[PDB]
């Protein structure tokens, strides 16, 4: 009479349970997300497309997308079910989603090889992955009969008061989730179904504070928590903070792009940098944290100019996942970086994005706590960052591809 | 009893008498970085070095208070040959200027020069008043900087301002790397004020970039020639419009924001609904980058290839576009309604720096 955490591999069940709780569930759906979710079933592929990758644009592009009315009333009808204790949701992954860039076995072969096993472990293992976007997800372990497209099954663990919406589709039970969050996979292990090889893995979702395109509710949490970060400065530390910010950044920025502290010192410049991390340290970030920074070329080995930074043709994507894919971008300098995850005219141009999740205790600040700040619901993040690149993404702006980097903030 | 208006900008300072038509000065907005000790301003068109040209203003932002003083100091005694003791005093700023940079002008103003009354005006607004006109958008491009203001009943629309880090004095610089591309060394700061000329008299924007761009290679027509001051004449060609081309397509100089026409419709974007239509029917240019000839008319296509094609699109270049920030603050300083807005000496002493915020 109350629903385990975890229904295994109990088909029989889950659906009993599961069609109980869409019918309760389907009670409580206004008549805009009735609609949403009708509109859903004849469209999920295109409407959870648009549901991973909308963020990314000029505001008054968001606003007019005629997909965005869908897109907020399909995410209301979900977050209004809230589950009141963990469930365990299963669905098929592609490798590509975890930047395993090739077969793990053909669909045809039934053993997933020793070797493939454990490249797929040192991929996958050691990272949070990023998550978002609609996503359809069963309440089982699939069996005999049930559709098994890939060779990766996600067994995840979905925390208390994660929204989710069971609903019937005619005949059968289903299940909708808005993934909002970063994944661990803890362990693979393989397992056989109807005669073949798969890989299961144990993933659980680590949250972050992200508000996409929400650049007031990123501002209200900024100044919430660093309006009196400005006071807690030395005299030195506030000066040379004032310095930066006002239009010092360029030249303390260059220094430590040629690693001048090293290759020729500087000791006006050393403070300088000395106290902006020391003052970087004063309030350390009080949340685990998404920020958004638009790169140049230039961060990334490359120039507006390079034939390899044409992202229309697939080799050049091939090839900068490649090179970046699995890899750690040390920051020289410091690094700014926005809450907001919008197009804005001083970077309309840029092609590379840059999300990046800032562990809870690092140090930043949110420099667009103090008025007048050229920079846009700005985060500042210390000098010789490192960013460990997960995941690479592509995105159509207009006519042209862009790149999301999956990131994050080792240290 | 006659008001001074002082014009500060990035590379150019204009200044002047309320009821005048033209500032009575205008000269360089440097001073400089010792080895008697510092000269200012077009004096310092001499020893620019080993006691060298620094920029107390940049990108339109007060940073060097400490030189910005000197400036004022310059400007009031070597130029004007006026005491600020007598004399109320506009002072213009950047849209997007800080309130704490606001009130340090103030406080300068006030305990340093004594002024008897002071006002700061915001100079995308001024120039929309020189041209009768206190609704619409108004392009300013100087030298360290150019906005897209939006303005609807003389109040700019702060959120909608864009800023681009962009502007003549990286024009001077890309006209330099392109012309020594050609053969020509143009390198040292001394020929950065050649090329200056040069951009000043001979640039201008193409109607049709690629257009121009195959005239150029196929025919003569477009060549113009220059006379260095040592009397060689050198030749320009596709240079006269690739330069201000930049404006348009900041990727010319490794730039990766939005052009001005994309910046102004990014701006009138940001602003609510009912106000657009007031908004393309007066665009406003000024500043001394907008000067070049084509610039209005191209502003016109692009505008025009934007918006929804039953939008009436205006562009209003007025020829004195380039002193039009400094003849809004003479209309502004002289108009008689304008008498209330001074703050005088003794309500700064009263209510302190942060009075400079009255709501206009
Ligand atoms: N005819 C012209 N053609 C092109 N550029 C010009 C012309 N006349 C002046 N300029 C450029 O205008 C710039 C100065 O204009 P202006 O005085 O409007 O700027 P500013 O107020 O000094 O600086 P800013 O507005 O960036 O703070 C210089 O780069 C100058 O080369
Ligand atoms: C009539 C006039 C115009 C002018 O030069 O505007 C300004 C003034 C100038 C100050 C420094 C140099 C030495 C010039 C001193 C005297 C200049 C003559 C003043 O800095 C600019 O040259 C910059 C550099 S090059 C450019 O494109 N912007 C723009
Ligand atoms: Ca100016």
């Amino acid at each position: 009479i109350e629903r385990p955490e975890d229904f295994l591999k109990d088909k029989e069940n889950a659906i009993q349970w599961e069609k109980k709780e869409a019918e309760r569930v389907e009670k409580n759906l206004d008549t805009l997300e009735k609609e949403a979710l009708e509109l859903y079933k004849k469209d999920s592929e295109q409407i959870s497309n648009y549901s991973q990758t909308r963020q990314y644009f000029y505001d008054y592009q968001i606003e007019s997308n005629p997909r965005e009315k869908e897109y907020k009333n399909l995410r209301n009808a979900i977050s209004k079910n809230k589950i009141d204790k963990p469930i365990n949701v299963y669905y098929f992954e592609s490798p590509e989603k975890f930047a395993f860039n090739k077969e793990i076995r053909t669909e045809n072969q039934n053993e997933i090889s020793l070797e493939k096993f454990n490249e797929l472990k040192e991929t996958i293992q050691d990272k949070l992955f990023k998550q978002d976007g609609f996503k359809d997800v069963s309440l089982y372990e699939p069996g005999n009969g049930d559709e098994k497209p890939t060779p990766l099954l996600i067994h995840l663990k979905l925390p208390k008061n994660t929204g989710m919406l069971p609903y019937i589709n005619s005949n059968d039970v289903k299940t909708l989730i808005e993934q909002d969050y970063s994944i661990k996979i803890d362990k693979i292990v393989r397992i056989v179904i109807e005669g073949k090889q798969y890989i299961k893995a144990e993933a659980s979702i680590v949250n972050s504070l992200d508000f996409k395109d929400d650049v007031s509710k990123g501002d209200l949490w900024g100044k919430e928590n660093y309006s009196d970060w400005s006071n807690k400065l030395t005299p030195n530390e506030l000066a040379d903070v004032n310095d930066y910010m006002r239009g010092g950044y360029t030249a303390i920025n260059n220094y430590l792009i040629s690693n001048g502290p090293l290759n020729n010192p500087n000791p006006e410049l050393d403070s300088k940098v000395n106290n902006i991390e020391n003052a970087l340290k004063l309030t350390p970030i009080p949340s685990n944290l998404i920020v958004y920074r638009r790169s140049g070329p230039q961060e990334f080995g490359l120039t507006l100019t390079s034939p390899e930074y044409d992202f229309n043709k697939i080799e050049n994507i091939d090839a900068f996942k490649e090179k970046w894919e699995g890899k750690v971008i040390t920051y020289p300098n410091f690094i700014s970086t926005s809450i907001g995850s919008v197009n804005m005219s001083a970077f309309a141009k840029r092609k590379i994005i840059l999300r990046i999740n800032i562990p809870k205790d690092s140090p930043g600040a949110y420099l667009s706590a103090i008025p007048g700040y050229a920079g846009e619901y700005e985060v500042l993040l210390n000098h010789g960052s490192k960013f460990k690149i997960n995941k690479v993404d592509s995105y159509k702006d207009g006519t042209v591809t862009k790149l999301i980097l999956d990131a994050t903030l080792i240290n | 009893t006659t008001a001074l208006v002082c014009d500060n900008g990035s590379g150019l300072v204009k200044a002047g008498f309320a009821g005048d038509d033209a500032p009575r000065a205008v000269f360089p907005s440097i001073v400089g970085r010792p080895r008697k000790d510092s000269y200012v301003g077009d004096e310092a068109q001499s020893k620019r070095g080993i006691l060298t040209l620094k920029y107390p203003i940049e990108h339109g932002i007060i940073t060097n208070w400490d030189d910005m003083e000197k400036i004022w100091h310059h400007t009031f005694y070597n130029e004007l040959r006026v005491a600020p003791e007598e004399h109320p005093t506009l002072l213009t700023e950047a849209p997007l200027n800080p309130k704490a940079n606001r009130e340090k002008m103030t406080q300068i103003m006030f305990e340093t020069f004594n002024v008897p009354a002071m006002y700061v005006a915001i100079q995308a607004v001024l120039s929309l008043y020189a041209s009768g006109r206190t609704t619409g958008i108004v392009l300013d491009s100087g030298d360290g900087v150019t906005h897209n203001v939006p303005i609807y009943e003389g109040y700019a629309l702060p959120h909608a301002i864009m800023r681009l880090d962009l502007a003549g004095r990286d024009l001077t610089d890309y006209l330099m790397k392109i012309l020594t591309e050609r053969g020509y060394s143009f390198v040292t700061t001394a020929e950065r004020e050649i090329v200056r000329d040069i951009k000043e008299k001979l640039c201008y924007v193409a109607l049709d970039f690629e257009n121009e761009m195959a005239t150029a290679a196929s025919s003569s027509s477009l060549e113009k020639s220059y006379e260095l001051p040592d009397g060689q004449v050198i030749t320009i060609g596709n240079e006269r419009f690739r330069c201000p081309e930049t404006l348009f397509q900041p990727s010319f100089i490794g730039m990766e924001s939005a052009g001005i026409h994309e910046t102004t419709y990014n701006s009138i974007m940001k602003c609510d609904i009912d106000i657009r239509k007031d908004l393309y029917a007066n665009n406003v240019m000024s500043g001394g980058t907008t000067m070049y000839p084509g610039i209005a008319d191209r502003m016109q296509k692009e505008i025009t290839a934007l918006a929804p094609s039953t939008m009436k699109i205006k562009i209003i270049a007025p020829p004195e576009r380039k002193y039009s920030v400094w003849i809004g603050g003479s209309i502004l300083a002289s108009l008689s309604t304008f008498q209330q807005m001074w703050i005088t000496k003794q309500e700064y002493d009263e209510a302190g720096p942060s009075i400079v915020h009255r709501k206009c």
